[PDB]
RNA sequence: AGAACUGGCGAUGCGGGAUGAACCGAACGUAGAGUUAAGGUGCCGGAAUACACGCUCAUCAGACACCACAAAAGGUGUUAGUUCAUCUAGACAGCCGGACGGUGGCCAUGGAAGUCGGAAUCCGCUAAGGAGUGUGUAACAACUCACCGGCCGAAUGAACUA
RNA sequence: CUCUUAAGGUAGCCAAAUGGAUUAACGAGAUUCCCACUGUCCCUAUCUA
RNA sequence: GCAGUCAAGCGUUCAUAGCGACAUUGCUUUUUGAUUCUUCGAUGUCGGCUCUUCCUAUCAUACCGAAGCAGAAUUCGGUAAGCGUUGGAUUGUUCACCCACUAAUAGGGAGUGAGCUGGGUUUAGACCGUCGUGAGACAGGUUAGUUUUACCCUACUGAU
């Protein structure tokens, strides 16, 4: 163990006086105070004493006749949150919080044998902490009872792998992608086959993503989308078993789709091009974005942690029935969606050219911001749930932070010594967790941009992670068969 | 150096290049020693083979990064028609390549041949020439897959025509199947053929003709379609850049007649898509093909679209055919001239 | 080789705080010309470097092509890739590169003669074999004995012209290789300078 | 010249009337000229001859396998597919060395007629700090042509080498004497930085001394590749 | 390489191995006769240009150090074997005839019709005919083979060992 | 226990004319160059004892 | 070279006790001809005038073969040693380099230690450095310094 080294002669000299105190003199000089918010508007002078940042809160919620509390900076050279004035008019920078907190994740549960084989994907249920689903390279998939860290039906049906998984929005659901050539459709309750399995695309699954639910009527299910390495994407219906529309712009394999906010499906493939898709043309091609001098990994929306979650908040009280559950779903997305009271859907893309290209498909065709900065290729990308950074990983063992409205550099994450295989969030916008080639994985916390926690487990290589809706629990999954829970 | 570049020496596949660049030393290096000579004698022998196959590659390779035209720092206009027939970026790549296993064979040398001084007796040398060999023999078995680009290239950039930009010239230029071709036959001396479909010509052929005890140059160039522009051929796009970065006049050549499969709005489309290009340049155009069907028969509302392509500020619509060649003559004498008053106006600047 | 639980086992490790503590000090640190180092702490440096560059390494095109595919008789390539927007933006990116190209030879006209000896057909001389020395393998040995021999190397420099009299090269190698050797120049012939010149380069070099 | 001309030529004005019937004639002699070929050609030309005929047999043989194996008819995430890459020490008991070879003698003098300098022959790892001492002082000459810094180690798992920096020599066959001087011999165990790798101790702390042993004799050829004991 | 034993030489001539410390034979007084050892018998050179069965042609064979080295293999050089196949329901080699229909299969594209490419590689009628082995056209065309068939008539092919 | 970067414009203040060993002269002492001159050489030939 | 990977085969018989050809992947430092000014301890003598001959592993001349070989020039290969292969600068050293002519300035062997020399053998003189209490010796460095045949046999060249 190679040490932090002593404190020298003087050093200790230095620490044996008595010093500071935090004091607060007084404190009243009359400063003057702007208002900002970060979306657009100034609002105009005010001159008080000085005074705590909790009281700031009950000096604007008047004023601006809310009860809504709210974050603060200063000083944007430096950007930095009387502890201000300490660093010494204050221009200062108000903005929402919603308001939570999301705890560091820090101990293991014991780890879950199960499986005979490395685990590929993991995914949560939706609604509740206690169900998640994981696909092996073992021709099970398995879904967890978390709570008592113990399998809740152990699920058999395809011959061959199971690449990735997905819970639907809804959460009635579970999809199952395969290296052999099939979709399953599941029941979490009965954990049975409904009906006879997914036949249609002629190579291996790659991404798997629902139609989100303020689109799909009040008292319909929610359609799937499936891409494929033969390079089409087919829609899949759930009831009818049958897909209605086969899509075929791509020449190479699609690396991932989603299904976007306003009706629009998003491929990122392998022929360097990203497609805009319109459902209602029936299978058609709208606008095909062209960038990249290597093939396209990933394809993250802003929206895309709402559609995910679709309706369920982080209580995950129940919608009573679908036409609440269209308002609940409608609701969630307009927290993040009006943002200057419009429907500004931002797209961003991970590609082997070592960068990530910033797009808005229905406003303009060019790309608006190029993020350029990792050596090594990226792999996975993220929004934050509320559309306000990006992160990505990367396999030059780092985790870059870029601001997701206009694409500007923040700061790195460092830590991490082999490669960075993906990242997920915690739902209030502050904690961040990482999983690597190496064994441990890592939470980083979002505000001071820094390490929050080291936490290793596994034996062996780490592919997927994922944190809970809630935010008690995180998932592990890879190479050493064990999957591990995660909690405060 | 400048306008063709026929003289680069050949360059063989890694295979065979290795094949003679090791086999040159065993020839040319004496080839006997005995292990109880002295310690100075076996160290000098392995020492000067070691040395003179590390030279033997660094040769070869000066040679091919010596001859290669240097694709930016040349003239705008080669610049681009190397991208446009080799690839600009695989033709630097392949060249980087071979300028990199320059260096790393000096350095393999210089190292082996340094611990080849120590060497304190005959098995410990050998072993040190053959370890030396054999990382030179690695490098340049990893070069297989340029150096046979690179033999392809050569031959094709050796076959290019010789233009000068600078140069009095004209382009002459349209549609596939129209003309255009026949025209450069009976103007000049060359070669280029005349046979009736759509890219018979597939890169800029050249010929020269006197007039005015004066040469000038024709080219020939395969043929443009009017298409959404972001995406056309190699090709085609030879053409565009010839008619971007050269000086010169221009000949525009409308087959108006039934034949050719392709309708002749789509020939203005063509060239008002196209007027862009045009404003350096001088302009005419030339009706191919009238002896059967002739601009005066037209309908009206077609023949307005020619007096459409008249409003462009500078050109002029001259009849034309390869039947009677008196009226081909005309066609270089308008199309110098106007020329030559522009030289001249740019000259007494 | 006696068959050992030592070896496999793991030597020396660090603490992921303590590369937090070192990855800042490279931040801090703060060269002092008059302070000098005399050891440097066994560290695993790859990991405390590596700092945010803004730009990123160019593309692997050969990945996605090839070459017997980008040019020959196999050859999948009928369309340049990115290509231009539009027709307009072609006719602007040529006019200013044609003038880009005309500047050059009217500036490489000016640096020069060298063509026009050839034209004229004749060469120029031999360079003289004293303005190599030296340099030559002899004395450049010689010099890398005394560096490596030496524990502080001292340099001394021509008070004359000082600048041209340095020579880099050495002390670039002595920091990457040796930085244990301490390094430090001597002016001198300051007989044949004034007063202030002298007083001014080391103000200068300290 | 301009384009493809002698193909022009040949589409045009057409080949060389007997032109068919030399070229099937070659390839019908061909065969004689094989044998004949094989039969003479001494020394070296007969050599090389023989080793590109077996390359040309074996290829022929794996066309037609693989026409016979065409004519009958592990596991990872989707980012990672779609690419590619006892206690026993793997060398114990190597040969062992004299202390007569490795040390050549030096001798100093107008008359050669002092001995007592000793050079290392084999190769060195000497250290981060060096210097040497002063000419009369020295004794044990490690020049500066055989000084290595960095290894060549190589993992018995993934199957990937890399190019790592040595730390330090600890154990040395053949004595203590070389290990205290720093010969990296074969059989020599050397401390590694292992940082590319990325190797971490559950723990959570990453490693960066792994020993590894030695497997060539680096005498013989310039490079001092190694093996992780893991 | 260091240990253990037994031979040979050193003090030892003689026969043979063209010549020779250690290889094959061999009990040294002086002579005569006979018979042999190892080795030999075209001539040098004493003794069969004996007899018998096979194998070998080397544009510098071999006559041997042998129970090795250059050595493992390259050859349309020759002979003898071994194990599978094919065959008067006509093999092998030749010519002559067929080699077709869904169809110019899908994307790709300036043009690709079996043959610049990428994914599939299926059905039908068959005696047989690949979504095609190659040459060839800007594309088609035409020729070719792989596979059937007629003529001819009895043995032939392949892979190994010596 | 605490601590060391000021000298500024083509020659400066200064100290008992000079700031010097970058020392004149001398040398069968060691070494480099230039002029003159030449059979040293290209390339050797001839003559006398 | 090390560590593997495929597998025509060996292993008395033999798939999966161990070996294992031909292929083949790993880095020894950046994919855009940027520089890359890296010169990093030969503890042993060779180097050159004169003159001859030999090898071929051919640099040039002769005749062939193959290449996008149109000419022109060139590269790669075959037979080939008949016949050629130079002039100078540089010792703060030259195990090399450069520039100039040239059809071309190929590589070697026997060299020419009694034909003649220059460095080094190499002793006595002297100085400077390092080491030694010193006599002295050496990590060095610099300067000064006598070996002089044939008349014998053979060979070679001419002569009775
Ligand atoms: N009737 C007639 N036909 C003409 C005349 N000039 C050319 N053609 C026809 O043009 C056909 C060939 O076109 P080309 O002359 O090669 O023109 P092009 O194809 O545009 O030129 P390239 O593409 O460069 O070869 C021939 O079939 C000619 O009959 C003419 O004056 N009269
Ligand atoms: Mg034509």
């Amino acid at each position: 163990s190679t040490l932090i080294p002593p404190p020298s002669k003087k050093q200790k000299k230095e620490a044996q006086l008595p010093r500071e105190v935090a004091i607060i003199p007084k404190d009243l000089p009359n400063v003057s105070i702007k208002f900002q918010a970060l979306d657009t508007g100034d609002n105009a002078l005010r001159v008080p004493g000085a005074i705590s940042e909790k009281q700031l809160e009950e000096l604007l919620n008047q004023l601006n006749g809310t009860s809504v509390p709210y974050t603060f900076s200063c000083t944007i050279k430096a950007s930095d949150p009387y502890s201000s004035l300490i660093k010494p008019q204050i221009t200062l920078l108000y903005t929402p919080r919603a308001v939570f907190k999301v705890k560091p994740v820090t101990r293991s549960s014991s780890a879950i044998a199960g499986h005979g084989s490395t685990i590929l994907c993991s995914a949560f249920a939706p609604h509740t902490s206690s169900r998640m689903v994981t696909g092996a390279g073992d021709n099970t998939a398995r879904i967890w009872d978390c709570d008592t860290q113990t399998p809740m039906h152990t699920l058999k049906g395809h011959y061959n792998w199971v690449l990735c998984v997905s819970w639907s929005p809804d959460g009635e659901v579970i999809a199952t992608g395969s290296m052999d050539n099939t979709i399953r459709l599941w029941d979490p309750k009965s954990g049975q086959c409904l009906g006879d399995a997914l036949r249609g695309h002629s190579k291996w699954i790659t991404s798997l993503s629902w139609e989100p639910i303020h689109l799909v009527k009040p008292g319909s299910k929610p359609r799937l989308a499936s891409s494929s390495k033969d390079g089409t994407i087919k829609i899949w219906d759930t009831v009818s078993r049958v897909c209605q529309y086969t899509m075929s712009g791509h020449t190479n394999s699609v690396s991932c789709v989603k299904w976007g906010g306003q009706g629009l499906l998003y491929s990122g493939s392998h022929d360097r091009t990203v497609r805009v898709w319109d459902i209602n043309s029936q299978g058609r091609c709208i606008n095909i974005l062209k960038s990249h001098a290597h093939w396209v990994n990933h394809l993250s929306l802003s929206t895309d942690y709402a559609l995910r979650i679709g309706a369920f908040d982080h209580t995950g009280k129940k919608p009573s029935t679908p036409e609440e559950a269209q308002k609940k779903a409608l609701e969630n997305y307009e927290k993040i969606c009006k943002k200057n009271g419009n429907s500004e859907e931002m797209m961003v893309t991970a590609s082997d050219d070592y960068t990530m290209f910033l797009w808005n498909p229905l406003k303009s065709t060019k790309p608006i911001a190029r993020m350029t900065g990792h050596q090594k290729l990226v792999n996975h990308v993220a929004f934050s749930p509320d559309g306000r950074y990006i992160v990505s990983a990367s396999f030059d063992n780092s985790i870059k932070l870029w601001d997701g409205r206009d694409g500007k550099f923040i700061s790195t994450f460092r830590g991490h010594v082999a490669s960075v295989y993906q990242v997920a969030w915690s739902s209030d916008c502050r904690l961040l967790v990482s999983c690597s080639k190496d064994t441990t994985l890592k939470v980083w916390d979002v505000r001071t941009r820094k390490l929050s926690v080291d936490l290793p487990g596994h034996k062996d290589e780490v592919y997927t992670v994922d944190w809970s809706v809630d935010g008690k629990r995180v998932c592990s999954g890879g190479k050493d068969k064990m999957v591990r829970l995660w909690t405060h | 150096m400048q306008l063709s570049w026929k003289d680069i020496p050949t360059v063989a596949p890694a295979n065979d290049l290795l094949d003679i660049v090791l086999n040159r030393t065993q020839r040319k290096t004496p080839t006997v020693i005995r292990p109880g000579f002295k310690i100075t004698r076996i160290r000098a022998f392995y020492m000067r083979k070691v040395k003179y196959t590390g030279e033997g590659f660094v040769e070869k390779f000066e040679d091919i990064l010596k001859g290669f035209p240097n694709i930016n720092d040349v003239h705008p206009f080669h610049r681009d028609l190397m991208d446009t027939l080799y690839e600009k970026n695989h033709y630097k790549i392949s060249l980087a390549a071979i300028s990199r296993a320059k260096s790393l064979v000096e350095q393999v040398a210089r190292d082996y041949v340094r611990l080849l001084k120590f060497g304190q007796s005959l098995f410990q040398c050998k072993q040190l020439k053959r370890a030396a060999l054999g990382r030179m023999a690695t490098i340049v078995k990893k070069l297989r897959d340029p150096l046979a680009y690179l033999e392809q290239v050569r031959q094709h950039i050796g076959r290019l025509p010789s233009i000068d930009p600078n140069t009095r010239t004209l382009l002459i230029c349209g549609y596939p199947n129209v003309g255009k071709s026949s025209f450069l036959r009976c103007i000049t001396k060359s070669d280029v053929d005349v046979q009736p479909y759509a890219f018979t010509t597939k890169s800029l052929y050249v010929g020269h003709f006197d007039y005015k005890y004066l040469r000038f140059q024709a080219i020939d160039t395969p043929g443009i379609l009017d298409r959404p522009t972001e995406e056309m051929n190699n090709i085609e796009m030879q053409s565009i850049y010839a008619i971007a970065h050269l000086r010169s006049c221009v000949l525009y050549f409308m087959d108006l007649s039934e034949q050719c499969g392709f309708t002749i709005e789509a020939q203005v489309k063509l060239f008002h898509s196209i007027k862009p290009l045009f404003a350096n340049k001088s302009v005419m155009v030339v009706i191919n093909k009238t002896d059967i069907i002739r601009p005066e028969d037209l309908d009206e509302e077609r023949a307005q679209l020619l007096e459409s392509v008249k409003e462009v500020p500078g050109v002029e619509i001259m009849t034309s055919s390869c039947q009677l060649e008196e009226n081909v003559m005309e066609v270089r004498n308008k199309a110098c001239e106007k020329l030559l008053a522009s030289r001249i106006e740019n000259k007494l600047k | 080789v006696q068959p050992d639980r030592r070896w496999f086992g793991n030597t020396r490790v660090i603490s992921q705080d303590a590369l937090q503590h070192f990855r800042s000090a490279l931040g801090e640190t703060q060269k002092d010309t008059y302070q000098v180092l005399l050891r440097r702490n066994k560290l695993p440096m790859s990991l405390l470097e590596e700092k945010d560059a803004d730009e990123s390494p160019k593309a692997r095109i050969l990945d996605t092509e090839s070459y017997a595919d980008a040019f020959g008789p196999k050859a999948q390539r009928k369309r340049p890739r990115l290509a231009a927007s539009n027709l307009e933006d072609l006719v602007k990116a040529t006019n200013e590169d044609i003038t880009k190209y005309e500047e050059k030879q009217v500036l490489d006209a000016t640096l020069g003669g060298n063509q026009e000896d050839k034209e004229n057909g004749w060469t120029s001389a031999a360079k003289e074999a004293i303005f190599s020395k030296g340099q030559s393998k002899r004395i450049w040995n010689e010099l890398y004995k005394v560096i490596d021999s030496s524990d502080v190397v001292i340099h001394v420099l021509d008070a004359r012209d000082p600048l041209g009299t340095r020579c880099k090269s050495v002390e670039e190698y002595m920091k990457k290789e040796t930085p244990h050797k301490h390094l430090i120049y001597v002016l001198n012939k300051c007989d044949l300078v004034p007063t202030w010149v002298a007083a001014a380069w080391v103000k200068h070099l300290s | 010249p301009q384009n493809d001309y002698i193909e022009r030529h040949i589409k045009q004005h057409g080949k060389r009337l007997d032109h068919e019937e030399r070229k099937r004639k070659r390839e019908a002699r061909e065969s004689h000229k094989i044998s004949e070929r094989a039969q003479k050609l001494t020394g070296w030309k007969g050599k090389q001859f023989a080793k590109k005929r077996y390359a040309e047999k074996v290829s022929m043989r794996k066309k037609i396998k693989a026409h016979e194996q065409s004519k009958v008819k592990d596991a990872l995430p989707t980012y990672l597919l779609d690419r590619e890459q006892k206690f026993s020490v793997p060398l114990p008991k190597v040969r062992g060395i004299s202390e007569e070879e490795m040390f050549k003698v030096i001798k100093t003098g107008k008359s050669r007629s002092k001995s007592w300098k000793r050079m290392i022959t084999k190769h060195t790892f000497v250290g981060e700090g060096f210097t040497r001492r002063p000419v009369k002082m020295e004794r044990i000459i490690r020049p500066s042509a055989l000084r290595q810094k960095k290894a060549n180690v190589t993992h018995p798992e993934l199957g990937v080498t890399v190019f790592l920096p040595i730390l330090a020599v600890k154990k040395n066959p053949q004595s203590p004497m070389y290990t205290q001087l720093g010969v990296l011999t074969k059989g020599t165990i050397i401390e590694v930085n292992v940082s590319e790798l990325g190797m971490v101790t559950a723990g959570g702390k990453v490693v960066w001394g792994k020993y590894a042993q030695v497997t060539n004799e680096p005498d013989r050829d310039g490079c001092v590749n190694a093996v992780l004991l893991v």
